[PDB]
């Protein structure tokens, strides 16, 4: 509350944002400056109207190229050469004149149906410390990760490698996958996130064929995080045993060997992994030397739970029959996906009612409703 | 004569070249825009006056 | 290329029909069994061939196609 | 708060998306080798390969 002052000032500042440039673009981007009419007379002299694409296969040191149209017919083409001999290489698509076909210029910038997969399609609404509690151990992750972005500083006193990698494990409901996307938010890195069962296909050698693209792009953004979610996932999972199997499994582990570090080096990424298996993996990625601190996490203890409810209890109409600490005292060392899970359902039962105020009943009637989760999820009931 | 002259004005349509449905990856600020025809490939080239 | 003619949906066909220009070659005597399957397969094919109407008057779901499976 | 969603989508179709484009500053010159290349057969070449 009275956030307002905020959204004026940023608002307004906008407004007139939107106000100069589209000023700035219309009668004063003077198409009648010299360097702008004469730039363009011998420019379109080579440019054309329809530009056939190309894609290129190789290039030959003599200004020439030989592509591969998407069309069909190959193309013997020479290069017109102000776009900088050495500026291009196979891969890219090009701009071809429609008289004899020379290369005009090279498009840069392509997008793929496989980094489709990869790139956001949101951007995290939850930022950091909606983890809140357990945090003891979030040193080790906000000086190996952030920190070496933000400061190079204090790496360049100690010069040597910086801090490269974590791994996150613990019982569920520590909030790993989210912290990855917390981190993200405070370094303002480009934040690839690839789960990892789609690093599992049904057919057979194009999934390190897919693996191996991950880190190529993300070298490519000077600094970015990798999350893969569920490093557990491609060392359990399985489509058919004839494109599938043990070898599928097998090959990407290897594979992402060399990506994490092998023989490329790369740009610069960050990793982040969240696994609970650490042992479905090759002995050479879980060595410390790639991985640098491993990170433990242990269910929420009692002094801890008192942090971790009241982040999510600040978003709810507490009633001063509410008490927060008699929630959390009966529980004993429980996850904080349960916490999450109980507010939620107090929720629920406020809109059974129909009333948004949330009462004290609600949250202790969800809390048995959750804890007869643990005590029928296994039907021995109590222990026999 | 209405009947009998738009048989000639017709002939022009009837006689030309080439149709080709093709769908815009992205424009350009080039004024120039990335279509792909549909039954062929990519071609960058220019605007009429309509859009 | 421009649109000069229409063409009727007879002509321009796959192959011409061999059912009003040849009969089928197996008659419903060489079939032994299976004939709670035969009340079926009039149920499936005949009986919308000489009138689908009749499914209309009662109000019951017409059956579409005929898929016929086995070893 | 929506009109601040609002906004930033504005700014952004406004200013526009382009595709961007290679260049050379030492070529103020380029259709000195780029006329000769042009408009005549000299000739870009469909290529084959030797079987036999
Ligand atoms: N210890 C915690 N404190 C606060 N919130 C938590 C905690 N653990 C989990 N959560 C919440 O639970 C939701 C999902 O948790 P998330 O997916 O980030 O965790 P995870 O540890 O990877 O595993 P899981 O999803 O199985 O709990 C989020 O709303 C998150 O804020
Ligand atoms: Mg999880």
């Amino acid at each position: 509350r009275c956030k307002l002052k905020l959204l004026r000032m940023e608002r307004i500042k906008d407004h007139l944002l939107l106000e100069e440039e589209f000023v700035s673009n219309s009668e004063i981007l003077k198409p009648f400056e010299k360097k702008q009419e004469e730039e363009k007379k011998q420019l379109e002299e080579i440019r054309g109207n329809p530009l056939s694409i190309g894609t290129l296969e190789e290039i030959i040191d003599d200004d020439h190229a030989i592509v591969t149209s998407p069309t069909m017919p190959d193309y013997y083409v020479s290069i017109l050469s102000f776009v900088d001999k050495e500026l291009l290489e196979p891969g890219c698509s090009v701009l071809l004149h429609h008289k004899t076909m020379s290369i005009v210029g090279v498009l840069q910038d392509d997008a793929d149906p496989m980094v489709s997969v990869m790139k956001m399609d949101k951007s995290p609404t939850e930022s950091y410390s909606d983890i809140g509690g357990l945090e003891s151990q979030i040193q080790e992750i906000k000086e190996s990760v952030e920190l070496p972005l933000t400061h190079p500083e204090l790496y360049e006193e100690m010069g040597i490698k910086p801090p490269k990698g974590v791994i996150l494990y613990g019982a569920p409901g520590t909030g790993k996958t989210l912290l990855a996307k917390a981190v993200a938010n405070q370094t303002s890195a480009t934040f690839l996130r690839i789960v990892g069962s789609e690093l599992i296909q049904k057919y057979l050698g194009d999934g390190p064929r897919l693996c191996r693209q991950i880190f190529k792009v993300a070298g490519e953004n000077a600094p970015s995080i990798v999350f893969i979610d569920e490093i557990d996932a491609i060392g359990t999972k399985r489509y058919d045993s004839n494109s599938g199997g043990e070898r599928e499994i097998q090959r990407t582990m290897l594979e992402l060997l060399n990506q994490l570090d092998g023989f490329d080096d790369r740009g610069d990424v960050k990793v982040i992994m969240a696994t609970n298996k650490i042992e479905t993996l090759d002995p050479a990625l879980i060595r410390p030397g790639r991985i640098d601190r491993k990170i433990l996490f242990e269910n929420p203890d009692l002094s801890t739970k008192k942090k971790i409810l009241g982040i999510h209890t600040s978003k709810m109409n507490l009633s001063e029959d509410v008490n927060l600490e008699t929630l959390v005292t009966t529980k004993d060392d429980l996850s904080g996906a349960d916490i999450q899970a109980m507010c939620t359902e107090a929720g629920l039962l406020a809109l059974r009612e129909r009333r948004m105020q949330v009462t004290a009943e609600d949250f202790k009637q969800a809390k048995e409703r959750v804890m007869k989760n643990k005590v029928e999820e296994n039907l021995e009931g109590l222990y026999l | 004569n209405d009947k009998v002259r738009f048989i000639k004005d017709e002939l022009r349509l009837l006689q030309e070249p080439g149709s080709y449905v093709g769908e815009v990856i992205k424009i350009v600020s080039d004024k120039k825009v990335l279509v792909k025809v549909q039954p062929e490939g990519k071609y960058i080239v220019d605007v009429a006056k309509d859009i | 290329n421009a649109l000069v003619d229409i063409l009727p949906p007879d002509s321009d066909s796959s192959i011409s029909v061999m059912g009003e220009n040849e009969k089928p070659d197996v008659t419903y005597a060489d079939v032994g069994g299976l004939d709670m399957q035969k009340q079926e397969i009039r149920e499936a094919v005949e009986l919308p061939l000489v009138q689908a109407d009749l499914y209309e008057q009662i109000g019951i779901d017409p059956p579409r196609g005929v898929l016929l499976y086995g070893p | 708060e929506n009109d601040l969603k609002d906004i930033e989508a504005r700014i952004k179709e406004k200013a526009g998306v382009k595709e961007s484009d290679t260049g050379l500053a030492p070529s103020h010159l380029w259709d000195i080798m780029g006329d000769r290349q042009r408009l005549g057969e000299e000739h870009p070449l469909q290529v084959a390969r030797c079987t036999k």
